[PDB]
């Protein structure tokens, strides 16, 4: 009498995610069935670690940690377990030491649509929406960058109102912030030169360390904190303006696309939890 | 001085061309330039002997300076080299070359006037910010330039007679050679006080040196005394024009600087690690905004925390390469101390190399 996970039905969904995006669903306390899993879903590969696929016939798990995102074309090699590359350490880190099946299988082109998102709100809150692309595109970053719960990118409105060269934009931040950081310098005979934080880009800004945009790597569980944000692009130059950075300023991310042999790549890590034990079992016998 | 090596002849007997003379490369291969087709050609191995060879340096403001001299394996594709001949009864060398497609033995002359870009060994030396403590003997060109006995800017040699640095240090109405004071081979300043001094007889600054944009900033110190060459004071080889210096190259760069912006100058020499950086991207409208002239050179970390200071000003920038150091640059100016995103700038001695022999002959 007890019902089935209909886990399937999940992964076949008209709605694909991006690696930046990658959900979780916790099914527990249902019935599935591999042999249905395997022949429902048009499977590219199954592989699993940590865990005996001849055994998962019978023997049944707690709760079944189930992600899904597409696969980028250029995209497809860099999700070898234990990888350094820009989707295990930017998007999706698969942690090797527990219990993973991992599913490879594609979904038609009639019937798959991309919402790609970004998980944060470092960088949301600040100025972003639509991700500009076309019907059938799956962002993926390359470098994720961390900051504080303080980092107005927009500048002071008073330092520039008294800065004379490099003025850097600028706009009034958010009550509980901090205003970003700016030396004014004197060099020869331009005075009151203003050389504000992060200055170049976040991804050539020699300072390291001046910059409040610190570099960081994802991890088993937590998604991107954050992308990157030319601080030089952020702001209107009118003062008395909320900061409103704007939509063509994220830099590190790309777009691939997700379509091979007329048809979009999708994976999963399949996380498991609770070998010969749990109320989620199956029929599979 | 301005006069020589210009393209024009000044003199009636046309000495001013006829005798234009440089070295070339790493392995300091000769050149001779030639009026009949404007290019600077290297000499043949043949034929030529020691006696010549005290003629080239003399005319290279080097005087009778000179330390050896032999013959290498050709190495920049000249398609035409400077043969030499014994059946002129005259005794100038640069009326005896004459153009020859190539030379018999196959070989052209490297030319050393002076024994340069050598010093002991040392091992642990990063002694500007950030850094442990140094060694005497690794840097011997390096001196001390002082006025009332205290230090003002530093100074490095590359003959027994003169020693370069900046022109703002010798800016007016400090242009009296008197109140210059040179002290060399010592590395405690407490210890340059009795008796260690060299007088400076006369200094020279450049002709168009501009204080606006600190643009042209070389200056030579010449001392009457020459320094008596031993193993804790050796000149530093004058860079020629040609090698492909590339980016990012390991170089050293030495003074007596302050260990902090505003701070005290170091009671020790101070001699530590930077790297060039390209004037292409040290002019842009980011690092200085076009403030670079192409007689500049940007060196030192984007990132900081090793960087020239107030009282480095004066010092080597001097690299090595083929266990022979050079000299590219001078400290000219310095926009804060081990502070990122504002790295040391230096005057490029490169252009600046001709400059200082038309200097070196003319007060021979
Ligand atoms: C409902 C379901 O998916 N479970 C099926 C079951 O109905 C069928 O009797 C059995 C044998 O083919 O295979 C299972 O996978
Ligand atoms: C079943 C399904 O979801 N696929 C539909 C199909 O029924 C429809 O006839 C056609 C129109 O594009 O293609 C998909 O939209
Ligand atoms: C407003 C918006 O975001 N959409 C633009 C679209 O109008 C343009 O045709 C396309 C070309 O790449 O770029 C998108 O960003
Ligand atoms: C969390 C907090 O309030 N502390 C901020 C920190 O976020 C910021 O990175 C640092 C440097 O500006 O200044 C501290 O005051
Ligand atoms: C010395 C002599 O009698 N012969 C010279 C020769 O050396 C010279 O190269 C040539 C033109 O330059 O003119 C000849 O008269
Ligand atoms: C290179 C050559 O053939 N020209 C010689 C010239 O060098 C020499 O100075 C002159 C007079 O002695 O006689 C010329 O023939």
């Amino acid at each position: 009498n007890l019902p089935d996970c209909d886990i399937d039905n999940w992964l076949n969904n008209v709605s694909v995610p991006s690696p930046l995006n990658w959900e979780r669903r916790i099914f527990s306390n249902c019935n599935f069935n591999l042999s249905t899993l395997l022949r429902l879903v048009h499977v590219d590969s199954f592989s699993c670690n940590n865990l005996d696929k001849s055994k998962i016939f019978g023997s049944c798990f707690n709760s079944i940690t189930v992600d899904k995102f597409a696969i980028p074309n250029r995209r497809r090699d860099d999700l070898q377990l234990g990888s350094s590359g820009f989707l295990q350490s930017s998007n999706y880190k698969i942690d090797i030491s527990s219990s993973s099946c991992q599913l490879y299988y594609s979904l038609p082109l009639v019937n798959v649509t991309i919402n790609n998102f970004n998980p944060s709100s470092w960088n949301r809150r600040y100025g972003f929406g639509s991700f500009n692309l076309s019907s059938y595109d799956v962002v993926y970053s390359d470098h994720c960058f961390s900051v504080n719960s303080d980092f107005c990118p927009c500048a002071d409105p008073s330092v520039v109102n008294s800065c004379a060269k490099s003025k850097p934009p600028s706009a009034i931040c958010p009550a509980g912030t901090k205003y970003r950081h700016c030396d004014l310098d004197t060099t020869l005979y331009v005075k009151n030169w203003c050389r504000c934080s992060c200055l170049p880009d976040p991804i050539s800004t020699y300072s390291p360390n001046t910059c409040p945009q610190k570099k960081v790597v994802v991890g088993i569980g937590e998604h991107c904190p954050g992308l990157g944000i030319n601080e030089e692009k952020c702001g209107t130059q009118l003062n008395h303006s909320s900061c409103f950075c704007s939509p063509d300023a994220f830099l590190g991310w790309s777009f691939d696309s997700c379509i091979s042999n007329n048809r979009c790549n999708i994976f999963s890590n399949f996380i498991f939890n609770g070998i010969n034990s749990g109320t989620t079992c199956s029929n599979d016998l | 001085p301005s006069n020589w090596c210009d393209g024009v002849s000044h003199c009636p007997g046309g000495e001013d061309e006829n005798r234009c003379v440089r070295l070339y490369g790493p392995n300091f291969i000769l050149q001779v330039y030639s009026s009949q087709r404007k290019s600077w050609h290297p000499v043949c191995q043949d034929d030529w002997n020691e006696n010549y060879g005290r003629a080239a340096c003399r005319d290279m403001g080097y005087k009778n300076n000179f330390y050896s001299s032999q013959g290498i394996v050709d190495d920049s594709g000249s398609t035409s080299f400077m043969k030499l001949n014994t059946s002129a009864g005259n005794v100038d060398i640069y009326k005896k070359l004459y153009h020859s497609d190539a030379c018999s033995s196959k070989a052209v002359v490297s030319l050393r006037c002076i024994a340069c870009g050598v010093n002991l060994n040392s091992s642990r030396q990063s002694r500007i910010v950030g850094g442990e403590s140094a060694l005497p003997g690794a840097w011997p060109w390096q001196v001390s330039l002082h006025v009332q006995n205290v230090h003002v800017c530093g100074g490095s040699i590359i003959t027994p007679e003169w020693i370069v640095t900046a022109a703002h240090c010798v800016e007016k109405p400090l242009n009296n050679p008197w109140h210059w004071t040179a002290f060399a081979g010592i590395l405690r300043q407490s210890f340059m006080f009795y008796g260690a001094g060299y007088q400076v007889e006369k200094v020279i600054s450049h002709p168009n040196y501009d204080s606006k944009t600190k643009n042209n900033d070389i200056a030579l110190m010449k001392l009457q005394k020459p320094l008596t060459f031993n193993d804790l004071v050796k000149p530093v080889c004058l860079p020629n024009p040609g090698m492909m210096l590339q980016p990012e190259q390991l170089c050293w760069i030495s003074g007596w600087g302050a260990t902090e912006e505003k701070g005290k100058t170091s009671e020790v020499l101070n001699a530590a690690k930077v790297l060039l950086i390209e004037t292409q991207r040290c002019n842009s409208r980011y690092v200085y905004d076009n403030l670079i002239t192409p007689a500049m050179i940007c060196a030192g970390f984007l990132q900081g925390n090793v960087d020239s200071c107030q009282g480095d000003a004066g010092g080597p920038l001097v690299t090595s390469k083929n266990n022979i150091w050079w000299l590219i640059g001078d400290t000219s100016w310095g926009s804060g101390c081990a502070k990122a995103y504002r790295p040391g700038v230096y005057g490029n001695v490169m252009v600046f190399t001709d400059w200082i022999y038309r200097q070196m002959r003319a007060d021979g």
